[PDB]
């Protein structure tokens, strides 16, 4: 059995979704009821790999909002997540993703010390994070992205909004030695993790935001920002592809204009459709074939019987990881969200 | 942590919810007994527990400088003992479970789980204690209604909707004396609605049902 543990993107989102399936009470509430709000397995999930190997899995909601950062509830935030783990294992669930930001959660408030939640101590291993097979599906983004368009990878540069995070230190690392991406902008707050990654690497220029973008030709957006930001076009090279992977997106506004390509970053589509409706309520394109990578890794880790804390932590995803995660996201049916054109 | 002063004037009336729970579970647990015959000798097993919690709750008051208000506790839960006490001279006793198997049981859970983190350290080793033996008695309700529950559901969905929207009175008149203790109203919420999620859940009741019973007069 794996796990999708997942949130919404709003207050707004909640109530719309909640609206939907009914639930009516859950749906005209603020932001105190969800904060008080428990966890809940709203779908059951059955996927067929192209191998053909039939897999089960349920679809968590955390009750997280964005908007408890922001409002500084950050003991509420922590409750969200290890209430919903506290539930995962206790419905006997082998592998569960933690999506969005309830693994940003559980590393910046140091949740691993907190495991002992009511009766349940916590089991690491039966949970992931997903982020090994979300950086190799933004990578796999950037590279078919750059040759759609008729880009040359290995002259261009990318921008990395979140370099240091996870995810995106991941994507450098990727980017660098697999892609050979010829300038890597590593843009980040944090000074020394900027620094310490530009050493690892041996490359990249740190450069804050507002100069990064006038630099990119691809920009990656992998930020752990609760809101996500308006980029106005006119600051931005032609071409220039935008890969936002952030849930929320970091893209705060519809980035358009002439010579901008937007892609959906940390996607992918399945071969077969999947019978739920939480992708529907998340804004796939397709929500019966789409969905986010971490979720899949999951999927993954279940087909592949690898009932371990695959991703885990911070700065600790490897190339090796990622392509292995990766031989196992082709073979069990999945491919990256390509640029949608005409 | 100064524990003197308006700390105690709170736990004044605090620690005497908690006895007068403690009591109200050894009563209901006694007349559950008098209603469900061939179970009569395990919910006196159960009934007697209670009697050990309330004793152990007795001494943490005692501990501190605290004479409890047993007035306001027995006002705080005049309109659950009505309920219960109207239930049983009815015979409904799937009405009788679902308020102190369930209802009582899991503000039990959910206020000792927060007390813990916060409470003196002798108050917390009793509390550690009588926190594992209130999911026991929960299991009683939830087997008792799950064996049964097609027959029950219809009570209990009743039954929910005439008390649960007693708890959030009592947790909100309760409000500013808990968090003083250092316990946020909006935990006790939570985890109130976990340990109640989960009764249903056992119990037999959808994701759909719960989510719509357990949100009720919130
Ligand atoms: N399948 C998918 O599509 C997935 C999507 N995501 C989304 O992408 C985001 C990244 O995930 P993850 O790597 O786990 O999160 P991390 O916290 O690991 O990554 C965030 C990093 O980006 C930097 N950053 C954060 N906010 C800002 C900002 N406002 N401006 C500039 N830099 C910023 C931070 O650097 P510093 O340390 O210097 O502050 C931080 O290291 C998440 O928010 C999540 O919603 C995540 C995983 C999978
Ligand atoms: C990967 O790390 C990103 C994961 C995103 C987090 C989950 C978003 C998709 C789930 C939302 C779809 C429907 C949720 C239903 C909520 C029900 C509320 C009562
Ligand atoms: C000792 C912790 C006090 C918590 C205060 C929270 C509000 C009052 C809760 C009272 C619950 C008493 C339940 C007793 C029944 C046990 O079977
Ligand atoms: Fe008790
Ligand atoms: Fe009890």
């Amino acid at each position: 059995m794996f796990g999708l543990i997942g949130h919404l993107t709003s207050l707004e989102q909640a109530r719309d979704v909640s609206r939907r399936m009914g639930y009516d009470e859950y749906a005209d509430q603020g932001l105190e009821f969800w904060s008080s709000a428990p966890p809940q397995i709203v779908d059951e999930i059955t996927v067929t790999s192209a191998t053909g190997k039939v897999i089960h899995g349920r679809y968590i909601e955390s009750c997280f909002l964005p908007e408890m950062l922001a409002a500084r509830r950050f003991k509420t935030a922590t409750r969200k997540v290890l209430n919903a783990m506290s539930h995962a294992q206790k419905h006997g669930i082998d592998i569960s993703a933690l999506g969005g930001f309830t693994s940003i959660i559980f590393e910046n408030f140091d949740l691993a010390s907190l495991r002992q939640v009511r009766d349940t101590t916590l089991e690491f291993e039966r949970f992931t994070t997903g982020n090994t097979h979300t950086a190799y599906v933004i990578c796999r983004q950037v590279e078919a992205a750059a040759k759609t368009l008729g880009i040359d990878i290995t002259q261009a540069t990318v921008a990395v909004v979140g370099a240091t995070g996870d995810i995106g230190s991941a994507v450098c690392r990727w980017l660098d030695l697999k892609l050979g991406v010829g300038d890597l902008i590593l843009t980040a707050r944090n000074q020394e993790r900027l620094d310490n990654l530009q050493a690892e690497l041996g490359r990249g220029k740190i450069l804050p935001l507002e100069a990064a973008l006038p630099e990119a030709d691809f920009i990656v957006w992998v930020a752990s920002m609760p809101q996500g930001v308006v980029i106005d076009p006119a600051t931005l090279k032609q071409p220039c592809v935008l890969i936002d992977g952030g849930y929320p997106k970091n893209l705060g506004s519809k980035v358009q204009g002439e010579g901008i390509y937007v892609l959906n970053g940390g996607v992918v589509e399945h071969c077969f459709d999947i019978d739920w409706q939480i992708m529907s309520a998340a804004e796939m394109a397709r929500p019966e074939r789409q969905m986010f990578a971490c979720f899949a890794e999951a999927m993954l880790l279940e087909f592949e019987g690898w009932h371990t804390n695959f991703s885990w932590g911070r700065n600790q995803i490897t190339i090796e990881k990622m392509e292995a995660i990766g031989e196992a996201s082709v073979r069990h049916g999945f491919q990256p969200l390509a640029l949608a054109i005409e | 942590d100064f524990q003197s002063e308006s700390y105690k004037d709170a736990y004044s009336r605090i620690n005497a919810i908690v006895i007068e729970g403690e009591q109200e579970a050894f009563d209901n647990y006694n007349r559950l007994a008098e209603m469900l015959p061939d179970q009569r000798d395990e919910l006196h097993k159960l009934a007697k527990m209670e009697q050990r919690h309330m004793k152990g709750f007795m001494a943490c008051g005692k501990n501190l400088s605290v004479t409890p208000d047993m007035g306001f506790a027995q006002k705080f839960f005049e309109r659950l003992h009505e309920n219960f006490k109207a239930a049983a001279a009815e015979g409904k006793v799937v009405t009788c479970l679902l308020i102190q198997s369930l209802i009582i049981e899991c503000f039990a859970i959910a206020a000792y789980n927060i007390y813990i983190p916060v409470a003196d350290a002798f108050a917390r080793k009793i509390t550690e204690g009588v926190v594992r033996d209130e999911y026991l008695h929960r299991n009683f309700g939830e087997e008792w209604l799950k064996a049964n529950f097609d027959a029950s559901k219809a009570e209990l969905e009743e039954a929910n909707r005439q008390n649960l929207p007693l708890v959030w009175l009592m947790l909100n008149e309760v409000a500013d004396d808990a968090r003083e203790l250092g316990m946020e109203r909006e935990s006790l919420v939570e985890d109130f609605m976990i340990a109640y999620g989960e009764a249903l859940e056992n119990i037999g009741f959808t994701t759909r049902e719960i989510m719509r019973m357990s949100a009720y007069g919130l």
